[PDB]
């Protein structure tokens, strides 16, 4: 039951992760508009 | 952020003044702080640019080999009864287990300090006079300092600019590890602890585990 | 061979490519050992030297001060106040004295004090004699590193061409023997026991009884 | 005890994590996301 | 303060940045904004300090847990412990933990 | 820098949206240090009235700022161990009357008894202050060897400004620019202004509560609830209202 | 007069016999009595750099060789009003002692108990002083890093130039006595661990042998 908690908290953290930086990496610039 | 050029940062900030005429900014990490004044001569400026980078990346190597072993043991690793403090990592060897890497027993095993000794001066031996020389068997001639080449072989350094940027973390970088690797020699004398172990004894309550908690540990008696 | 570009240096093949242009090898004693830069200017480069040839001679002096007593002790049976280097300054505080070779007719000096002030004026005046490279017609011409007239009695200082070459041999032994004296103020701090104590000792069991042994005193509690 | 369990629940754990291993998996993961967007941002 | 606000509202500038530059301010700004943040960040740090203030030397905060039902306890030596603040700040948000 | 103290957009004691320009008097310019338009009586009348009533204020806030440094720093010092025997401000003048004799504190080395009595104390004061008030009128001074310049004779304060005459009272110079000397003036007047202000206060609050300012500044710090004007004017306490 | 300090036939480190002064240093800077036998001031940069940093180890030294001996002077004869600190190289320990550190033993001078708050501002305060002198500030900008003498001299003194000159010499004389002062308190309290002043006491008991040959044998190896 160890290995399965570290398994899904490894999961967790990589799509919090991918949450975090992808909101980081230039998201209001997702845009068809201007600026 | 403009590293080089007359208008690099310095080392005291808009109260440093005129940084000395022959600090042009040209090399990485110029800040100007030559208050001694132990690099008028280009010559022994150069070679105490390279002293300072050698300096620097043994540095990076020597802190990051004192801090890992420490919390490798705090985290399990089973390092016995000293290895896992620096100062007393060198006295694993004189035991009958020896050098027991990650405390694994059929890891390593070295008992004789002589033979360990002795293949690590022919084998540094060799690697600095190669680099004293500048040339190696199968290395042509290059930049002594930066060589790059198969010291380099991801090869991320071509770019100039990021090259200069680069250059300017890596002498920073050294900097504060040689700063980090004096406060472990000061610190591991003063206290007889390691440096984990000092920041886990600090971060318990820092008003009285401080540096002057021992500031009267060498005072003299008559 | 020990001058010329084609001189011994302190690396072999390792210092062939990268010698600093100042390091021609003019001057004795030269390996082209300058990786630190400190003498890039001829001038410091000369004190330096002076400096350095002042330091072997003067550890010279000090290796064969170091070694001779206690090897009289020990391989020639004669007896002394103490044989240990750095024990043999407090003999004189002892109610004997201090002996020439353990006999109380020979020296036999009671005054650290009078000791002191006689060796600080005959030396100041030679220092000062010596920083001064002589004046007032005696002595005062020369080179005040290698003066030869009134300090060559034997005539070794002509002939330039093996002159040189045995100049050479004088800084070369003079570095053994700054080495060494580095080696004996060590071995006090670590060892505690005389030089040639430590050799044999270390002639009983080379296996067991070296540096190693000895390099765990100084970690800290 | 009949059976086992890690207990550790409760008692104010630090992000719940009862071992290093927990927190290590942690750091070693955003370190690798980090180094990935640090390594590929501003879209190379 | 509502009287400063009825007049800043009816008879005050209209825009601060062309007669007061300390107090002129444009939303794209990010010094200015970080400028006014900054004051106010050092004002709330002056208010947790005040009732910090009152609980180690004005003698108050009322201490339900002191023995025989509570009393007006004044405070000495808080744990200022950080691995215990954060300790409350990361812990779970359940039963068993209750976050903060 | 200057114009912030000086000219027509200076710095007045009402805002801009609450007083308009046009409303402060036209005898107040901004041509003097710590002009802030501030005269709602008929007191300034016109310029020369405002110049000459301008001695009287800097000559009162130089002593004021004299005087507030000497009635809180002596008793300050009092209340926290040193030998002062008489630091209260309103209360050192009887510790002189019948035999008593104030010791002097001069920091660190202080502590030393002063063995003038009151009436040699009072004789060598007044023959002081009359000699320093009659020079400051005449504008004469025999002596010199001041830090300002060496030896100065008897004929340099003809010639120069009264209510600041610089030289021989200027052994730090700094005040040879006129622009920073000007800022340093509008300084000089405000704390005067403010030393003014506290001396009336230390007076008042020695009347209302029987101590020292300083005193007084512990206590409220100590319990400011507790210990304030509306606590001293009440008297012992109230009965609780339950 | 002056040319006996300042020319070229001027006193120097060794009297008569010190005919072997190098060239570059002729007699246009204070003291300069010709000890340069190590020889590495030749560069004129590294030289002045050098004055500078010696000038300014001169007026520390000054101040530190007139403090350390000032309240073991003032020391009265059981010690009420310095307890144990009233030497020099155990002055610090008065920070943590229960009452604090008081001047002069009374509460009302000084009373400082946060050695942590006294140091923040000691470093804020150096900092700020180091930087204004090392670039200029409220005394002055183009001054003469050196002797500015505007604002920190305003006693006249440095107006005849002849007399500036014999002060400047007479300044430099006595920030080297009192380096030399400063160096033998660092020794004589590690060799001994008691105050200059009681040495002088035990010295002047008697000086046959309350010397430093009674403390010769203390750092023995055994
Ligand atoms: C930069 C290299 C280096 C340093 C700093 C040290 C430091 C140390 N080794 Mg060591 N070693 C080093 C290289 C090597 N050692 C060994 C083999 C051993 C053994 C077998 C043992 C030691 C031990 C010790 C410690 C002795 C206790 C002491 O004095 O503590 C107080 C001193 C300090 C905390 C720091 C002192 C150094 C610091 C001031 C650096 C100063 C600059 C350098 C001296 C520059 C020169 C470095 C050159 C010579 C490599 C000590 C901290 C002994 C030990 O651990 O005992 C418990 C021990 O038994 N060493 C080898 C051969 C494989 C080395 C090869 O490079
Ligand atoms: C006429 C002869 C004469 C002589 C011989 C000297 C000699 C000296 N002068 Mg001097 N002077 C002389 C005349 C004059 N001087 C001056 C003015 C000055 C000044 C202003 C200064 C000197 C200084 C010096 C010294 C510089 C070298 C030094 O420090 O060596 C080092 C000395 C030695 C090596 C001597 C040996 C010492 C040793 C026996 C002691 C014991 C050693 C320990 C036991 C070892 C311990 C090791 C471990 C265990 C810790 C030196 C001893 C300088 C100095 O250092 O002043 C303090 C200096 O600043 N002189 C004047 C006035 C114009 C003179 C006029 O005639
Ligand atoms: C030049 C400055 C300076 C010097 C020489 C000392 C020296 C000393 N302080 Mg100290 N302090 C200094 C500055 C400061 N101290 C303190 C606060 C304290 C406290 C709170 C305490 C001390 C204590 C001590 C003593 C520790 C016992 C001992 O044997 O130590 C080692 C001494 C020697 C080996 C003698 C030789 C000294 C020499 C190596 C120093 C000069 C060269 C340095 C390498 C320069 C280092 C950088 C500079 C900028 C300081 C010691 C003599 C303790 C004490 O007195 O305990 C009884 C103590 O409790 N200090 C502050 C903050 C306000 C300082 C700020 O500048
Ligand atoms: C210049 C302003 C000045 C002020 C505001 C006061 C104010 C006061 N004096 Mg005073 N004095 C002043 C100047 C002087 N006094 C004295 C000598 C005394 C004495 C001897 C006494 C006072 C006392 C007093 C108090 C009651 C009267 C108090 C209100 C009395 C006091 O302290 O009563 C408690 C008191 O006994 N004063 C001298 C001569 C040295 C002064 C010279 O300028
Ligand atoms: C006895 C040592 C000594 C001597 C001979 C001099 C001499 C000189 N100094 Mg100097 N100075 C010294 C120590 C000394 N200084 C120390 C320790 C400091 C650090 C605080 C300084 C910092 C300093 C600065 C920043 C400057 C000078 C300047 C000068 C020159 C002209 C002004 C002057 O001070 O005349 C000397 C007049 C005297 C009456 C001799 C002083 C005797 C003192 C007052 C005895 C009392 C000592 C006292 C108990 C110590 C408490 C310290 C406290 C005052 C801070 C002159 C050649 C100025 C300059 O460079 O000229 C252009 C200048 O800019 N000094
Ligand atoms: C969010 C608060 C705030 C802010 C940012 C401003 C800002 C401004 N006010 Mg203003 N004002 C306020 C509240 C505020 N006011 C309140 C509550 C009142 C009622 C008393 C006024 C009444 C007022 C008038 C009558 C005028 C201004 C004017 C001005 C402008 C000129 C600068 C100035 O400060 O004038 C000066 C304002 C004062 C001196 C008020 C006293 C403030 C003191 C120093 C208290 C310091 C605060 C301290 C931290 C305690 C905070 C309260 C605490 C209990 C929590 C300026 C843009 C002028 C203007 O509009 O120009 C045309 C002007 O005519 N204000
Ligand atoms: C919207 C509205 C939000 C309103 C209110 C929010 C309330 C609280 C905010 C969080 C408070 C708790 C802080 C973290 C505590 C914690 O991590 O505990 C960690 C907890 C506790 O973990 C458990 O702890 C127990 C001991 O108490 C035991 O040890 C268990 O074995 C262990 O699993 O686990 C979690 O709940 C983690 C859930 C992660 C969810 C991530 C969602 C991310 C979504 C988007 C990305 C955002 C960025
Ligand atoms: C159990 C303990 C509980 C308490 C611990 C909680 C720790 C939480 C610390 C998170 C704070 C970091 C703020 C970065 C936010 C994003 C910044 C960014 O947009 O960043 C982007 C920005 C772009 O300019 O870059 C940058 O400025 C770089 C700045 C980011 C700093 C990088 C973090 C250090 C990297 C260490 C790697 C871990 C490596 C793997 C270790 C493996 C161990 C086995
Ligand atoms: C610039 C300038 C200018 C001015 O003007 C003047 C002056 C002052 C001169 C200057 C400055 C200078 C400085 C700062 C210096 C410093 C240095 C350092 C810190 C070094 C160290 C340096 C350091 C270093 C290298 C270190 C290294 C380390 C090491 C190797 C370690 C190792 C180890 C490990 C891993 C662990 C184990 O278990 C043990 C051992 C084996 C032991
Ligand atoms: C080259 C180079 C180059 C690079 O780049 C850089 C660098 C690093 C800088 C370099 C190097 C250097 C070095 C190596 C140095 C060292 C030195 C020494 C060791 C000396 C000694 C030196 C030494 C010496 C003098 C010694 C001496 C001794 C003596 C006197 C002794 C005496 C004695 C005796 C008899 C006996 C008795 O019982 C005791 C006594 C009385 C005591
Ligand atoms: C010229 C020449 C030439 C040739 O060729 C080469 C050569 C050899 C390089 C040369 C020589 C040199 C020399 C002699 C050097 C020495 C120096 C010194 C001694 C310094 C000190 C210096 C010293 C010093 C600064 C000092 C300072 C001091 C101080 C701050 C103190 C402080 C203090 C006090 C008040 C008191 C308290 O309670 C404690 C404390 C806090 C601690």
């Amino acid at each position: 039951m160890l290995t399965l908690k570290i398994f899904v908290y490894t999961v967790v953290t990589f799509f919090v992760g991918l949450f975090i930086f992808g909101f980081l990496s230039n998201d209001p610039s997702r845009n068809p508009g201007k600026g | 952020s403009a590293w080089y050029g007359p208008d690099r940062p310095l080392f005291l900030g808009s109260l440093s003044g005129e940084p000395p005429s022959y600090l042009t900014g040209e090399f990485p990490g110029d800040y100007g702080w030559d208050t001694a004044g132990l690099s008028a001569d280009p010559t022994t400026f150069a070679r105490y640019r390279t002293i300072e980078l050698i300096h620097a990346r043994w540095a990076l190597l020597g802190a990051l080999g004192i801090i890992t072993p420490e919390l490798l043991a705090k985290n399990g690793v089973p390092f016995s009864e000293d290895g896992a403090i620096w100062f007393k990592a060198g006295a694993e060897i004189f035991k009958e287990g020896g050098l027991n890497y990650l405390g694994n027993e059929n890891l390593i095993h070295a008992q004789s300090i002589l033979a360990t000794l002795a293949v690590q001066v022919i084998v540094m031996g060799a690697a600095e006079g190669f680099r004293a020389n500048g040339e190696a068997p199968g290395v042509e001639g290059l930049d002594p300092l930066y060589p790059g080449g198969p010291f380099d072989p991801l090869g991320l350094a071509d770019d100039p600019e990021a090259f200069a940027e680069l250059k300017v973390k890596e002498i920073k970088n050294g900097r504060l590890a040689m700063f980090s690797c004096l406060g472990f020699f000061v610190q591991a004398i003063v206290t007889g602890k390691g440096p984990i172990q000092n920041l886990q004894d600090h971060l318990a309550d820092p008003g009285v585990n401080n540096a002057f908690a021992s500031a009267t540990k060498f005072v003299p008696t008559p | 061979e020990f001058y010329g570009p084609d001189r011994a240096k302190f690396l072999g093949p390792f210092s062939e490519n990268d010698t600093p242009e100042y390091l021609t090898g003019e001057f004795p004693g030269d390996y082209g050992w300058d990786t630190a830069g400190l003498s890039a200017d001829p001038q410091t480069f000369a004190r330096y030297r002076e400096i350095e040839l002042i330091h072997a001679r003067w550890a010279l002096l000090g290796a064969l001060g170091i070694l001779t007593p206690e090897l009289l002790s020990q391989y020639a049976g004669v007896q002394f106040g103490e044989p240990v280097w750095f024990k043999a300054g407090a003999q004189i505080f002892a109610a004997g004295g201090l002996n020439y070779l353990g006999n109380e007719s020979l020296i036999h000096a009671q005054s650290i004090i009078a000791t002191l002030a006689v060796q600080v004026v005959l030396m100041g005046l030679a220092e000062a004699y010596r920083a001064n490279g002589g004046s007032e017609g005696f002595l005062d011409d020369l080179d005040t590193l290698y003066p030869g007239g009134a300090f060559d009695p034997l005539g070794l200082a002509d002939d330039p061409d093996t002159f040189a070459e045995l100049k050479v041999k004088e800084i070369k032994n003079g570095r053994l023997a700054m080495f060494s004296c580095l080696g004996f103020f060590v071995q006090a701090i670590v060892t505690g026991k005389g030089p040639v104590q430590n050799l044999t000792d270390h002639l009983a069991d080379p296996t067991v009884n070296n540096a190693f042994a000895s390099a765990t005193k100084f970690t800290p509690g | 005890l009949v059976d086992d369990r890690m207990n550790g629940d409760g008692t104010g754990l630090p992000f719940g994590v009862n071992d290093g291993i927990l927190g290590w998996v942690i750091a070693g993961t955003l370190g690798t996301i980090w180094a990935i967007y640090f390594v590929s941002q501003k879209d190379l | 303060l509502g009287f400063g606000g009825v007049y800043h509202s009816l008879i005050g500038p209209e825009t601060l940045e062309e007669s007061y530059p300390f107090f002129g301010y444009v939303w794209k700004d990010k010094n200015k904004m970080t400028n006014i943040l900054g004051y106010h960040l050092i004002i709330l740090g002056c208010g947790a300090w005040l009732l910090v203030l009152k609980a180690l030397y004005f003698g108050g905060v009322y201490d339900t847990w002191a023995p025989g039902g509570g009393d007006v306890r004044i405070i000495s030596n808080p744990t200022t412990n950080a691995a215990i603040i954060f300790g409350y700040i990361v812990k779970s948000p359940f039963g068993g933990d209750g976050w903060i | 820098d200057l114009e912030k103290w000086y000219g027509p957009d200076r710095k007045l004691f009402l805002p801009g949206g609450l007083l308009d320009r046009d409303d402060v008097p036209e005898y107040l310019n901004g041509e003097l240090a710590g002009d802030y338009g501030y005269d709602p009586l008929g007191l300034g009348k016109d310029e020369e009235q405002v110049e000459k009533y301008r001695a009287n204020e800097l000559l009162h806030a130089r002593w004021a700022m004299l005087a507030a440094a000497g009635i809180i720093i002596p008793e300050g010092l009092q209340a926290n161990g040193a030998d002062i025997k008489g630091g209260t401000w309103f209360e050192t003048g009887a510790e002189m009357l019948n035999g008593g004799t104030l010791n002097y504190f001069a920091v660190p080395f202080g502590v030393v008894q002063n063995p003038l009595p009151l009436a040699a104390v009072t004789l060598i004061e007044i023959v002081l202050l009359g000699a320093v008030e009659k020079f400051r009128v005449d504008g004469t001074g025999p002596a010199g060897f001041s830090p300002g310049v060496g030896k100065f004779d008897s004929d340099i304060f003809d010639g120069l400004d009264k209510l600041y005459p610089g030289g021989p009272f200027d052994p730090l110079n700094l005040a040879d620019d006129p622009e920073v000397f000007a800022e340093l003036q509008v300084k000089e007047i405000k704390n005067g202004r403010l030393a003014m202000i506290a001396v009336l206060a230390f007076a008042i609050q020695s009347y209302v509560t029987g101590e020292g300012p300083y005193a007084n500044i512990t206590k409220h710090l100590s319990d400011p609830f507790g210990y304030n004007l509306l606590t001293v004017l009440q008297g012992d306490d109230r009965v609780p209202t339950l | 007069t002056i040319n006996q300090f300042y020319g070229p036939d001027r006193n120097k480190w060794l009297g008569p016999y010190s005919t072997n002064t190098p060239p570059y240093l002729t007699g246009e800077f204070p003291g300069d009595y010709g000890w340069d036998t190590a020889g590495l001031s030749a560069d004129p940069e590294t030289f002045k750099r050098y004055r500078e940093l010696e000038l300014i180890h001169a007026r520390w030294a000054l101040l530190g060789a007139l403090g350390m001996v000032t309240p073991e002077l003032l020391q009265d004869d059981d010690g009420i009003m310095f307890g144990e600190s009233a030497i020099w190289f155990k002055a610090g320990a008065a920070i943590f002692q229960e009452g604090g550190l008081n001047y002069l033993g009374n509460p009302s001078l000084i009373h400082a108990q946060n050695i942590v708050a006294t140091l923040a501002v000691q470093v804020v305060l150096m900092g700020l002083v180091e930087g204004y002198r090392v670039n200029g500030g409220p005394a002055g900008e183009g001054l003469d890093p050196l002797y500015p003498g505007e604002a920190f001299d305003p006693l006249g003194l440095a107006d005849d130039p002849e007399a500036f000159a014999e002060l400047k010499v007479k300044e430099i004389k006595n920030g080297r006595l009192a380096m030399f002062a400063c160096l033998g308190f660092f020794v004589q309290a590690i060799v001994t661990g008691k105050g200059p002043i009681e040495n002088l006491t035990d010295h002047l008991a008697n000086p046959a042998e309350n010397n430093a040959f009674a403390y010769a044998t203390k750092f023995t190896p055994q």
